């Protein structure tokens, strides 16, 4: 069967109407937990979650510039932890130049390749990058 | 976990950590044997049970360990063990369970790994992601820099110091004078991490008798070590913003390490943990109470953690120096510990003999956990 | 191993076996919940340790089991167990061993494996390197016991048929209903007589066993708490002097220990779930076991001893012939179905007079000059009037 | 380069031109006899006697190999064979399938057991029905 090209619908949301792409968030409804998308809540165990949208920008917690990375992925390139206001914290790829990131530098959600699929296509999925 | 009774370490055995063209059942012989052979255990029916500690080479590793040393039958239940780097120490540990409680009076723990003569799925989100564990250190390191002021030429210090503290081991794989600069000068590997601030593979094995205070009579034991205390933890998982200088398992393994044992960590005279990469070693002198909270790169910097400082740290050379056989490295700590405590470790024994001994290792971790384990002992002087 | 104090399994998990396409982690996380539900436990913090068996997935099993239930932490030390089949049994072995010892009141035991989403001996193995397959080493086992006692390959056979009758009505196992001997006999040769329907294959589940002591029993409110009278594991001695391989050196012995420490004999045993990876391992063990007498195990089975209406129901879930065989799992299902039995819940494929005995014995591995690499044997008996 | 011969340590071959043999090995200080080893599995001593072991055994059990080892050509047959000196040999056997029966006597004989690494058949023993 042919692998996916998008990462991941329960996680990112390409709104129909063509607006602004956003991270996905859930809510628990029995504990209030808010967590990335999960078939029952790590607090309570409850199956019963609310979508929260997530912000688009984010504080570069910590990154690095990979010289020696994962195989079949083409290097350099960048990865971080990215702290969302909801205090949340997301891992992703950032995209621009080695030695251009800092600590707690603002970022936004970009769409961008992260890998090759096994059918040796780019797989789409969130990124952040520098303000403007 | 507290021990109803004490348990004392007789013998220990450690083979050469490098490459090698014997397997990890060969291995881990030579040190059951040695381990055995330094228990005054010259025959086969005196251990009552034996754990063993491997990541990947068989579902039966202890058994074909001790196949070859007639051991295996009906009085050896034997029992292999998982925690990815945690292995080595948790066969430790569950034998020195098997004697705190009462089931055995005498045990083995082997942790045993052969990689050269042979990580995660893409399902685990930060892997789908492009996650390299390099990199993921990485980022503790360019945190900790941002943080502390701390440069690579300080966290080139630890593979210069790990590799000097190996210089006149036998068993370390890497050895001898490095300097700041060629470690700095090295491949990048994820920035700030060149490739001489990575531990590599390696092959090795290494092997624990325990026993009851009333067999370390029977044994003949001149120097048994106590077991002060033993943890095993799993990690925690969230998706929150974490202090990633800090680290939450290692920070509760040692303080229930220091409540169960009654040793605080500025009573530590030599510890052996997991640094796997500089910046783990640096950022664990804070998270095991060695200094305080951001002062880690002054207690580097100052050289408490080397030979006549607060704590020598990483005597054998560590990972940096002997490779990570995943199996054998929690083993490994605690056999070279019992060396330290009982000044046999020649050229490179520490100076005032130690009198407590500490060993830390983790392993795994998918995302939202910083490990998925953690084992550390606590070991002290068990005659005079 | 003597238990120093009583211990008790609460409530048991149990996924269903087959081909699936959710991995180890998430068939031991259901397997794990299962059973924590089926104790009223409503504080996941009450359990005090975790012992996970696996064969082939990962080196962290049971904390990726354990990471979606928010469990893992610093009150839970996890700690993952192998010695091939005897995974799963030696998981709940090493739980019972913290309860029995005191070191804590409440453990479980996750036995799991994902086979079929993958792409699955070293030749320095003697045997290995002159062409062995295990197949083939339980057919020269077969091979000699047609020699000494006149067994056909139909008698045989009559292992799948009567496994995957007793498997009929349980959802849980993979394949099941009836199979003619004839089918068996003539399903593809793989190792004479060892043919495709009398080797159990690769499958996918998990299953999960909590233990307790009797004061937790009382504190969690187990209606039918299931005693463990007894539970042995050993290794299995190596030479290469001839041995009878109609017999088991490691089975007679973890068998025999297990008698000695539960006083109970094979005689009481009212069901039995096996190491069945191959038709003629089940009819040897009749004798290895001591359910009758050596050389008397084609006997027993031609005489339906051991189906319902005999002396021992062996393999009423189905055994690993109806189940498959995740590695790490087997050894924990075979507990998980015999506490069901034991509290008459296996409707449809209830053993008949309720059983008050359960025994479960898984191998695994052996290198040459060995039978099997070990052995994990529990006798579970009724723990409630 | 793989190798072409197993093994050195169990099966001699006289240069001769004598008929070839498996070895055994007995413990000096226990008395145990078994295949070589470095030391004994009974005792731990590291002193032995080698002990020539009879060209002649009892195919104690076999199997017919329809599916076997990946890589090896089926039908292939392997057994245990029991040698007089009380030692069990694991080894395959010459001809062909449904002809081995148990406590038939076997000879010694040299012959491919599989292909190495660099696609060249491992000489090694295996037993065949006695003429
Ligand atoms: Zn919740
Ligand atoms: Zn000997």
């Amino acid at each position: 069967e042919p692998d996916i090209t998008f990462f991941h619908p329960d996680i990112l949301e390409v709104p129909k109407d063509g607006g602004l792409p956003y991270l996905k968030g859930y809510r628990c409804k029995k504990c209030g937990q808010l967590d990335f998308k999960t078939e029952m809540c790590t607090n309570c165990w409850s199956e019963e979650f609310e979508m929260v949208p997530l912000s688009r920008r984010g504080k570069v917690y910590s990154f690095s510039d990979i010289y020696i990375g994962q195989q079949g992925l083409a290097t350099p390139y960048i990865f971080a932890y990215v702290d969302l206001p909801e205090n949340l914290r997301v891992f992703a790829q950032l995209e621009g130049e080695v030695d251009t990131y800092r600590c707690d530098e603002e970022v936004e959600l970009t769409l961008g390749p992260i890998r090759m699929n096994n059918d040796n296509l780019p797989i789409i999925s969130y990124k952040f990058k520098k303000i403007a | 976990m507290k021990l109803q009774r004490e348990v004392y370490i007789a013998g220990v055995g450690e083979t050469k950590f490098g490459k090698h063209t014997v397997d990890f059942d060969v291995l881990g012989r030579e040190a059951a044997l040695q381990a055995m052979n330094g228990s005054n255990i010259d025959r086969p029916d005196m251990i009552q049970s034996a754990y063993v500690g491997n990541g990947m080479n068989d579902m039966t590793t202890g058994q074909a360990v001790f196949r070859g040393l007639g051991m295996c039958g009906p009085n050896l239940p034997i029992i292999n063990v998982q925690s990815a780097c945690s292995a080595g120490a948790m066969a430790v540990f569950c034998a020195i369970k098997d004697v705190a409680t009462g089931v055995t009076d005498l045990s083995i723990g082997v942790g045993t790994e052969n990689h050269t003569m042979h990580s995660a799925a893409r399902s685990d989100i930060e892997t789908m992601h492009g996650a390299v564990m390099t990199g993921k250190y990485a980022m503790r390191a360019t945190r900790y820099m941002h943080e502390t002021g701390a440069t690579i030429e300080d966290l080139a210090m630890i593979t210069v110091k790990n590799r000097k503290h190996a210089t006149h081991n036998p068993y370390a794989w890497f050895k001898g004078a490095i300097t700041v600069e060629e470690v700095v000068n090295s491949r990048m590997v994820a920035y700030p991490m060149t490739l001489q601030q990575c531990c590599g593979i390696a092959d090795g094995a290494a092997a624990v008798v325990v026993g009851s205070k009333e067999m370390m009579k029977k044994l003949g034991i001149a120097k048994p070590v106590k077991v002060a205390g033993v943890v095993v933890e799993s990690g925690p998982y969230h998706n929150r913003p974490r202090d990633i200088t800090g680290d939450d398992i290692t920070e509760t393994t040692s303080e229930k390490l220091y409540e169960e044992s009654g040793i605080g960590p500025k009573e530590v005279n030599i510890l052996e943990l997991h640094d796997a990469f500089t910046i783990a070693e640096l950022l664990y002198y804070e998270c095991m109470g060695l200094c305080k909270k951001g002062d880690g790169l002054k207690f580097l910097r100052d050289g408490q953690s080397t030979y006549g400082g607060q704590c020598v740290v990483s005597p054998r050379g560590g990972l940096l120096s002997y490779g990570h056989p995943i199996g054998a490295s929690g083993a490994a700590q605690i056999a070279q510990n019992v060396k330290q405590l009982r000044g046999e470790c020649g050229g490179y024994q520490v100076g005032p003999t130690p009198k407590v001994a500490m060993s830390h290792v983790t392993g795994g971790g998918l995302s939202g956990t910083e490990h998925a384990a953690c084992t550390m002992h606590m070991l002290v002087k068990g005659w005079g």
